[PDB]
């Protein structure tokens, strides 16, 4: 039924390319680092109003939550690497290029996770 | 159904770390308070949407008063130390451990009242 | 009645917090903090003008009397004229900006003043 | 129903312009990247709440994909070309007018591509 | 029902503050083009819910296209002047006059107009 799906994914993936190119754009443009948080905010203001939209869908039709208990989990941690980013850069090269290792290992294998989940739940459910 | 109690939980633990955050991001970076500004509309429009996915559900679904109170007033203290955290970021090394040592201890507090609150209530609920 | 009251009466006394706050700032505002400023002013205004939609809608869905609406309105207005007035007072910006603090102040507790004043009105006729 | 595609039509031709603006933008206010990047948010909100509405009037009037990855795409190339502009923009000269030459070449070219393909699709029906 | 005509006109009036402040705060104060460009996206999103808000209740309510035409073509011209008045800024003591003389008098004139549209329209409503 993968209407919703592609768009879902779409936002995760261009959003990774927030947290990327908010991680990749500490890197390639460390004054942004300011500039980085109002991404933060951005990438904030975006997820929590996909989780209203996803709110109501979920009211018209009760099930597996398993993309959304992972689609939850990533956005928490996309959220929480941001907020780890926003400390990594409040707190504030090696680090980024160890935080942009981190980062993509990270969303790489959680997004790798999370597509496998996705990949393990339509042969589940199919079944 | 609890469904809520965690998602709200959530936001007011990381809302704890934009403040936190906030005040733990001007000690150790004060140079992005405007950045920091920022910051306080994103949080302030989060927090101001949240209180009316709540109304709407509260007047859905009936419940009891007194529980209700303690989300305006633990959040009309994030909001008001953030009016002094701000005022304290626009007056704003020993400061911010001050400001972040009276934060921490009064939302520690605050929090441990209001966990308490909830704890309490537990305790009542568990009988 | 009113739950919301307490609600809208919240929005209303911490949002004077960020005009007085902004204005206040102004004066215990750095270099950058007029274009901060400018960032309030926005903020500032996208709340209200949210306020407004949902006391729209439910003035419609529940019964309608417009005196304490054109309360909400007028102050709303001129919290918000004073900050188009506080930008244009910082655009065309110490001396205003002290007085401008003087003059919200002065004001916001004038206005205030008069809107409890009518709440406090409004509230006692209906009671006798 | 050609009063969608008004409201709809402007926002994509005004959208060019932040884009191309933004393309232009890089090269005549090379200095004001913050800004740009408050662009970003914002085309990026107004964007995402498009598809909010579009997603809503296709459940509520009937749906026919093929006009929908139309729109789907053009919407994610300006936004992956946003996302590149940050990464050309934080990059950012010699290749600027190319990049402008090759922007407004590409976009032309898929424009009129679109149109074809809207057009392609006009003439089998006339025909 | 002149509920909806009251706050319309307040959007558009303060809105006209925000261009004219826009206008007029690029001459007395250019130094906030940025923050000014932040003015862009926010009076810009205002305005494109505002379409929102309307079209949801024309559709709701009928009435006449004719009187709709002027609400679009006065807001895509504050819309217009911002993009040129933006290009203006960004392009942009003679000027602003300049640019604000040639805001002001095509403003007045418009909302002139505009006004007159309704005043006529007024006159022949009145009798």
């Amino acid at each position: 039924p993968l209407f919703y799906i592609v768009y879902t994914i779409i936002p995760c993936i261009l959003i990774s390319i927030l947290a990327i190119l908010v991680f990749y754009l500490p890197p390639d443009a460390g004054e942004k680092m300011s500039l980085s948080i109002s991404a933060l905010l951005a990438v904030t203001v975006f997820l929590l109003l996909l989780a209203d939209k996803v709110p109501e869908t979920s009211l018209s039709v009760p099930i597996i939550i398993r993309y959304l208990m992972f689609i939850m989990i990533l956005v928490a941690f996309s959220v929480i690497l941001s907020v780890v980013v926003l400390n990594l850069h409040h707190r504030s090269a090696m680090v980024a290029d160890r935080l942009f290792l981190y980062v993509f290992f990270v969303i790489c294998s959680i997004g790798t996770f999370s597509i496998f989940l996705d990949a393990s739940h339509n042969v589940p459910p199919d079944n | 159904p609890l469904y809520f109690v965690v998602n709200v939980i959530i936001p007011c633990l990381l809302f704890s770390f934009l403040t936190g955050l906030v005040f733990y991001l001007p000690t150790d970076s004060g140079e992005k308070m405007t950045l920091s500004i920022s910051v306080l509309l994103s949080l302030t429009v989060f927090l101001l949407v949240i209180v009316e996915l709540i109304p709407s559900t509260s007047s859905a679904v009936p419940l009891i008063g007194k529980y209700m109170l303690f989300t305006m007033i633990f959040v009309i203290s994030s909001i008001i130390i953030t009016v002094v955290v701000i005022n304290t970021h626009h007056r704003s090394a020993m400061v911010i451990d001050h400001i972040l040592l009276c934060v921490f201890m009064l939302i520690c507090i605050i929090g441990t009242v209001s966990v308490f609150a909830g704890r309490l209530i537990e305790l009542s609920q568990e009988g | 009645p009113l739950f919301y009251i307490i609600n809208i009466i919240a929005p209303c006394v911490l949002i004077s917090s960020l005009v007085v706050l902004v204005y206040f700032l102004p004066a215990q505002a750095g270099g950058q903090k007029c274009t901060l400023s400018i960032s309030v002013l926005l903020a500032q205004t996208i709340f209200l003008f949210l306020i407004a939609q949902k006391v729209p809608e439910t003035s419609l869905n529940v019964p309608l009397i417009g005196k304490y609406l054109i309360f909400v309105m007028f102050v709303s207005m001129l919290i918000v004229m004073n900050c188009v007035i506080v930008l244009n007072v910082s655009l065309r910006t110490g001396k205003v900006i002290d007085k401008a603090c003087f003059w919200i102040a002065l004001l916001l507790f004038s206005i205030g003043t008069l809107a409890i004043f009518l709440t406090g009105h409004f509230n006692q006729v209906p009671e006798f | 129903p050609l009063f969608y595609v008004i409201n709809f039509i402007t926002p994509c031709v005004l959208i060019s312009f932040l884009a191309s603006l933004a393309f232009y933008l890089p090269a005549e206010s090379g200095e004001k990247m913050s800004t740009a990047i408050s662009v970003l948010l914002a085309q990026a909100v107004f964007l995402l709440l498009t598809s909010q509405r579009l997603p809503e009037t296709a459940l509520a009037v009937p749906l026919i994909g093929k006009y929908l990855m139309f729109i789907m795409s053009l919407v994610t190339g300006v936004i992956v070309n946003c996302g590149i502009v940050l990464n050309f923009h934080f990059r950012t000269g010699q290749t600027i007018d190319r990049l402008s030459m090759f922007i407004i070449t590409p976009v032309m070219v898929l424009g009129t591509i679109f149109i074809f393909v809207m057009g392609n699709f006009n003439h089998p029906p006339a025909k």
